[PDB]
Parts: C-alpha cells; sequence; structure tokens
RNA sequence: UUGACCUCAAAUCAGGUAGGACUACGCGCUGAACUUAAGCAUAUCAAUAAGCGCAGGAAAAGAAAAUAACCAUGAUUCCCUCAGUAACGGCGAGUGAAGCGGGAAAAGCUCAAAUUUGAAAUCUGGCAACAUUUCUUUUGUUGUCCGAGUUGUAAUUUCAAGAAGCUGCUUUGAGUGUAGACGAUCGGUCUAAGUUCCUUGGAACAGGACGUCAGAGAGGGUGAGAACCCCGUCUUUGGUCGAUUGGAUAUGCCAUAUAAAGCGCUUUCGAAGAGUCGAGUUGUUUGGGAAUGCAGCUCUAAAUGGGUGGUAAAUUUCAUCUAA
RNA sequence: UGAAAGUGAAUGCAGGUGGGAACGCCCUGGCGUGCACCAUCGACCGACCCGGAAGUUUGUCAAUGGAAGGGUUUGAGU
RNA sequence: AGAAGCUCAGACGAGUAGGCAGGCGUGGAGGUUUGUGACGAAGCCUUGGGCGUGAGCCUGGGUCGAACAGCCUCUAGUG
C-alpha cells in the first residue's frame, strides 16, 4: 500500500517530519485562571431553570428523561451528554 | 421551432447581457500600462530584484503533485534551518509563510538549498554607509539588478534514466497488487467489525 | 462578408425567400426548446432519443482531479521516450532497461492495446490493465507502480 | 448644615462636525411586471427595472473558525481555465457554481482577555512662549494651569505565538540644517529650406523649366492640389532659466542607551471575543439537492472545547481551521 | 463502457467472403491484384446473464479476489 | 494556346412558392494605373449618338464650380 495509490497507507514515502505544535491548535485546553474564575461565577451566579430541571430529573434517576430534556433545551445530543455529565459532576461534588 | 439537424441549443441568453458585455479594446493599452508600471517599479526600487524570491513547492492533489510549482513563502521552520530570523526575512527579501508547513524532510531541504542560493548571492548594503555590520556587504560597487529565476529558478524533478531489472521486480504481479489493495481498502472496515464482534462474542 | 450572401440576391423579390402562404413569423412553433413531448416530440424522439427523465445517481461536489486518470496504450510507450533514448535501448541487447515514467507524460493508466517490441523495458505508473502487464512482461519488460 | 459624587438639563457658553449636489463605476436595503414555458399557478424574466440609504478615486474584499484527502496547498482581488461542468429545475422551459492548475499583482498586521503597582508611566483643552509652512492661509513643539481617566489611559502580548524566566552574542534616532551632485516636474523660451522665371487664372497654392531643405514629405492656414509663404512638424526622454519635488552624498548641530530589540533553552506556563455558536422553526435566497446564505421567533452551549470535511441520524476515529 | 463500483481493446498478414479504383501479365476478354466504400461471417473491449481457476489475508472451514469457458444480448467501441 | 484560352458536334429552352449560379449598381478601406481635373472634378438638364437580352454603361451639347475615377482585393447602415 505505501507508493500504490491504492490500500491503506496509500502514498509516497517521503522520509517523516514531526511538526511543531501550532499554538492555534492548544485552544480549547483549560487553563488555570479560567478554571478559577469559572468557579467563582458558578458561585456566583447558580443555574440556570432548565439547569435545575435536569439536575432534579438526574436526582430521581430519570436518566433517558434529563438526557432527552437537555438534548431539546441544548439542541444537539452530544452537546446534552456533556450537560448531563457537567451536571452529574456538580451533584457528586454537593453530595461530597 | 427546432427541426435542423445538429445538438440541441444551450444559449444562456434571457437575462438583459447586452448590458454587460465586456470589450477587450483595452487589452493593448492594459499590457502597455503594465509594462510602464513595471519598469516604473524596477527604476523605483533600487538594486533590489524586481520579485521576490520564492519557494519550490508542490501542488496539492494526484493531478498535480508530481509538479513543482512557486509557493508563496517559506516556512519558519525552513527560516530557522537557513539561519535566517523571521524579521529579518522580511526586510531582505525573503517572504514569509507562517502557514505552510514541512511535513517532509525533502521539502524542508529543497526551500533550504534554495535560501542558502539566495543568501550566498544577497549583496545587502549597511544601514549606514561605511559600517557594515552583521550581514552587511563590504562593497557595494558591483551591485546590479538581476533577475531572481537566472540567479535561483524552480527546478523540476527528473525521471533517472534507465535502470537495471532486479528479480524483486521480474517477480512482481502488478495489477494482481492493485486489485490485491484496493479489496483489503474496501473491506477493511468490514474485517475491523468481525474482529469487535468475535471479541465480544468470545 | 455581406456583398457575397442573400438579401443581395433577394433584393426585389417579394418575401424575401420565407413564402407567402406561411410568411416568416417571430415564433410560429414557439421559443428555444418548448414541446420535446407535445408538438416537437416526433423531431425529439427520432434524432434526440433518452432527453427526457433521469438515469443512475447524483454525485454532490464532484471534484474531477482526484478522477484524472489519462491512458495510453502500449503502442505508444516507446513514443514517449526521446528519440536518442529509442535509439540506444530498442532492439539492443543491453543489462540496463529502459524506463517509462508515464505519469511525467501525463498518464494515469498504462492500457495494453497494441504490440509491444521484444527489448526489456520498465514501464513505471499508477495503473496498469491486467493483459497490459502480461504484455510487458512478455516482452521481457517489468511495471513498477508510482505513488 | 454644608459638602462630595451620580444622574439629568440649560446657554447666541469655548471650539468643532453633520445635511445638499453628484452618482458612470462601489457597498447595502427594498423590489415588480411585461416576457418565456407556444395556456398557466412552481419556475423564467430576476436576487433585474423603478424606489431608498451611504462612499471613494477606486470601492468592496483581505491576512483562513480557507482548501483539500495530495509527495499536500496557503490573505484578498482580477484574468484564463475548470465549465455550460457538479448540481438545481411542473427534472419542463430553463438555470448553474467551486477546489485545483496557468497568469496579473503581491504586504502585511492591530486590539480584548495580564498587577506599571517602588509610583496614570497616558491624553483633550485654556494660557504663554517659540518654531514651522504649497500657506502671514499650513503643521507642530515646550512650559504651565484646568480637566479626562483607576467603572482603566500608556508600556508589554495576539496564538505565526507569546509571557515569565535562564547567559550571550548581535542590532539601534519618528531627528535637524547646509552644501553640491544625481533624477523627476507643471512653463517662459529657442528651431531647415523658392515665394526664382514662363503659361493659365480674378487670385498660382495649377502646369512647365530651375533649385533648396529633410532627425522636418504629420496636419492646418493663406484669394484653386504649398515640405521650401505662415503656424507648426523633426531634432525633443533637449538646450534653456524659473520655481518646484525625490532618493542618496558631504559634513554641521541635537540627541541620557541609565534604554530598547532580535535570536537561543525552558520539565514551565500560556488569559484567546455569548442571546454569540449551535438546534428547531418560518420566510427569503443559492447550483447547494434531508436548509447554501441571510433574517424573524423559540430554545440556548461548551472547554482540547468550537467550527468545516457538500445524504439526514447515533457513535468512533482522523484531518484541517480557530468564529462571535 | 457502465447508474456506479470499476474494468478497459491483435488467435490470424490487425481475419474470411461478395462486388470493387488503379496496376501487372496473357489473347477483346481471361488471369492475377485489390485501395475507397458498402453486404456479410467472425475476433477483441465494456456492460448484461451465467461460471467461480489461481491468487491476497482476515474470518483459511472461510473472507476477499477475480482466470479459463460459455450466452448469439447490448454500446454513441477496437 | 487572357488552356480561366481556342475549336467541333448533338440535344434542348413555360413556370408561382422555393433553391442555386453568374453578373449590374452604391458608400468606405489596401494596392495599382507616368489615371482625369479650375484650358472645368462632382452634380444636374437634354425631341443628339453609341453599347448590352438585361441590371446598366459611354458620349455630344447646355448648366455648373472642386474635387473624382478604371482595374485587383477588403468591407458595409449597399439598390
Amino acid at each position: 500500500a505505501p507508493g500504490l495509490v491504492v490500500g491503506l497507507n496509500k502514498g509516497k514515502t517521503l522520509t517523516k517530519r514531526q511538526l511543531p505544535e501550532r499554538p492555534s491548535r492548544r485552544k480549547g485546553h483549560l487553563s488555570k485562571r479560567t478554571a478559577f474564575v469559572r468557579s467563582i461565577v458558578r458561585e456566583v451566579a447558580g443555574f440556570a431553570p432548565y439547569e435545575r430541571r435536569v439536575m432534579e430529573l438526574i436526582r430521581n434517576s430519570q436518566d433517558k428523561r434529563a438526557r432527552k430534556l437537555a438534548k431539546k433545551r441544548l439542541g444537539t445530543l452530544k452537546r446534552a451528554k456533556g450537560k448531563i455529565e457537567e451536571l452529574t459532576s456538580v451533584i457528586q461534588s454537593s453530595r461530597l | 421551432a427546432i427541426h435542423v439537424k445538429g445538438q440541441l441549443p444551450n444559449a444562456h441568453f434571457h437575462k438583459d447581457w447586452q448590458r454587460y458585455v465586456k470589450t477587450w479594446f483595452n487589452q493593448p493599452g492594459r499590457k502597455l500600462r503594465r509594462r510602464q508600471a513595471r519598469q516604473t517599479k524596477a527604476a523605483k526600487i533600487a538594486p533590489r530584484p524586481v520579485e521576490a524570491i520564492r519557494p519550490a513547492v508542490k501542488p496539492p492533489t494526484i493531478r498535480y503533485n508530481m509538479k513543482v510549482r512557486a509557493g508563496r513563502g517559506f516556512t519558519l521552520e525552513e527560516l530557522k534551518a537557513a539561519g535566517v530570523s523571521r524579521r529579518v526575512a522580511s526586510t531582505i527579501g525573503i517572504p514569509v509563510d507562517h502557514r505552510r508547513r514541512n511535513r517532509s524532510e525533502e521539502s524542508l531541504q529543497r526551500n533550504v538549498e534554495r535560501i542558502k542560493v539566495y543568501l550566498a548571492h544577497l549583496i545587502v548594503f549597511p544601514r549606514k554607509a561605511g559600517q557594515p555590520k552583521k550581514g552587511d556587504a563590504t562593497d557595494v560597487s558591483g551591485a546590479e539588478q538581476t533577475d531572481v529565476a537566472a540567479v535561483l529558478p524552480i527546478t523540476q524533478e527528473a525521471v533517472e534514466e534507465a535502470k537495471p531489472i532486479t528479480e524483486e521486480a521480474k517477480n512482481f504481479n502488478a495489477f494482481s497488487t492493485l486489485s490485491n489493495e484496493r479489496a483489503y481498502a474496501r473491506y477493511a472496515g468490514a474485517r475491523a467489525a468481525f474482529q469487535k464482534k468475535r471479541a465480544e462474542e468470545a | 462578408p455581406t456583398h457575397v450572401s442573400k438579401t443581395r440576391k433577394l433584393r426585389g423579390h417579394v418575401s424575401a425567400g420565407h413564402g407567402r402562404i406561411g410568411k416568416h413569423r417571430k415564433h410560429p412553433g414557439g421559443r428555444g426548446k418548448a414541446g420535446g413531448l407535445q408538438h416537437l416530440r416526433s423531431h425529439f424522439d427520432k434524432y434526440h432519443p433518452g432527453y427526457f427523465g433521469k438515469v443512475g445517481m447524483r454525485r454532490f461536489h464532484l471534484m474531477k482531479n482526484p478522477l484524472w486518470r489519462p491512458t495510453v496504450n502500449l503502442d505508444r510507450l516507446w513514443t514517449l521516450l526521446p528519440n536518442e533514448a529509442r535509439d540506444k535501448y530498442l532492439g539492443k541487447n543491453t543489462e540496463v532497461a529502459p524506463v517509462i515514467n508515464v505519469l511525467q507524460s501525463g498518464y494515469g493508466k498504462v492500457l495494453g492495446k497494441g504490440r509491444l517490441p521484444e527489448t526489456p523495458v520498465i514501464v513505471q505508473t499508477r495503473y496498469v490493465s491486467r493483459r497490459a502487464e502480461e504484455k510487458i512482461k512478455q516482452a521481457g519488460g517489468v511495471v513498477e507502480l508510482i505513488a
């Protein structure tokens, strides 16, 4: 396959280089100050009404219903699942 | 209402196209204007060449990856290898392409020797006359306006001439290998699923 | 020009060669390809079959470059070489076999139509036909895949 | 009670700015119908005309929330090509792009998010001094008061990084004349040779003899076809003399590197834009077809998160890029 | 050539046959010879309908792959 | 024997719509003609002459006063 147009590792083999990491790709990495500030703001502000509703559903253990409500509120199931795991972490930490 | 031989008409002329007809009667005039502007730039910019050096890059498709063309600028990795800082490269006429990268050592070397040839043949005037600093030339009497293409052209890879036939090339079914690799790539996804389903089943 | 045309020979003739019984009217049969199933069906069926309806599946965002694959036959492989290389290698027994990179000639596949001389030859290509390879190996040469 | 501050007012207060015209070409908004489909309602005409708003000498666009799937390319614009193609269409009439590739031209960058904190280091204005000028018409400098500003003005940073550190080489003015040279520049000027004879005629600029000039035999004017009568034409990308400008050069003076900067290694750290993204929906648009863009409404994120990879969904990888 | 995935044009002197331009030989014909064009019989390439030999690795028992060979089907082919 | 020429013979000849061919005329462009013209160009008038089947063309006389034409090609706002 290497050097055969078709296959899995198709294409010309010309050594290899390790590209330097671009600073733009670091975006999305959670910073120390950003984590500190967001914790302060969460304490100051609280949760949105739909976040509260989801947390109650997670407490009462309707995981599917909480997932479907979060998808309804946020729009995509991926963002819903991220919010569920975010809110269940809040629940676990508060029980701690 | 269409009764003659030939293909069915396809003239996209149902708008107000005469309003937007573009004529080329100014083609000789524009050509002379571009010539005069080019000569005005040549005289105004001093000894410095009218065209900056460009890297040698490969076009990004199977239709064109066998050729070498001119790129936009030299990557930061290439400039570091050639020993030129990005701050001075723009000042001495070396373009900088922060977006490009060297995924292969071959592309890296290709442009590094291009910068090395440019640096060897470059006469840099001292900023203050008579006080040559680092990189500044000692004599600038022979400075001239030359063509970067003549000093350093874009070179195309040339296929090697006749080479001997070896036995591992003799025992190589090219068509069967092409068919096998295509089929291997086609069904690699199904194989990964089957190996998975086998694991949980086991 | 204009002086060797008609309307210089119909000057004087009434109706200008379009007849009296029917005349030259603006669009007596409709504009453009109007019809094809109603009153132009006779011309459309007998001279342009297959014009109406869909056949096949659509491809969205088709790009020609990944499909680029011009083909060359065996009977042109030696003409792809310079004249000096043909003189040096065609018909002469040498330890070193001439090589043709058809990709640099502008070809993505080597097809098998035609005959190939008996001298060994190295063919560098991306794709090749089954019997195109059979004739190249028959001629004593080899095919090397390029990518 | 006086005060401080906030908010909101007034003045023919001090100093400014806006409109209108123009609109060939620029950016938007708004927006048809005739027409075509041999009828006609989707469509087409057309994202056009009319209407409305706002610019410039160009405008707009622009340094990738871009392509691609390559051995990878690399801001934008325009040309050729892609291509009458992929695609959209009562799949009818019709409509219809983009990546690549070749060329023209090329140029890169600036903030927000950082404690200067051993020092608001920042700036408008009043006043007074000087200086400067396409210019008594222009444009600044320095000092000193009043204010603005900590609800954040400078310095430093922009992801291509950077920031703090770690030695160590390297680099350095936002200056002012004056002199002459070398270029450019509107403009005042300068410019070769028959008007000799004969004939015709009202007129010779015609015809014929004899010449002349030509780097000037372009073109006009002059009482009829004039290189030599006149203006011009050629020389001229030039002599000329009168002001302008340009980049160098000679030095003169002022300049606190007590600074600043590039580069190199960090066991490190690295702040990155929200009623915005995204989703649904309704319009309107597109070649975009299971929504291409835009807009309205509803819901509303996130932190290796968010975009995008042109068939919708869940899931898992991979590239790429880094919006608001 | 097919909607695509894809595959992709010499059994032969690049075949036979019929008529054929021009030429040659013989005594008007005959004999060769046959360009160009049609009629026709094949061969080859792609689809279509069978047939699954190797071979590739992954499931070897298989997965994948497609050879020979057959249809008298088809193409805007050689 | 402007071989694109010359020469011989035979048959034949209606025509709307329509097709084709060869010609005549007009404005402008290139070439050409030692081309015509104030001793009268162009235009115009004509019970003058001449040529061609024809489209047309030439010419005498009259008027007139500043330009115009033949041939080979190019072209079109060409009858």
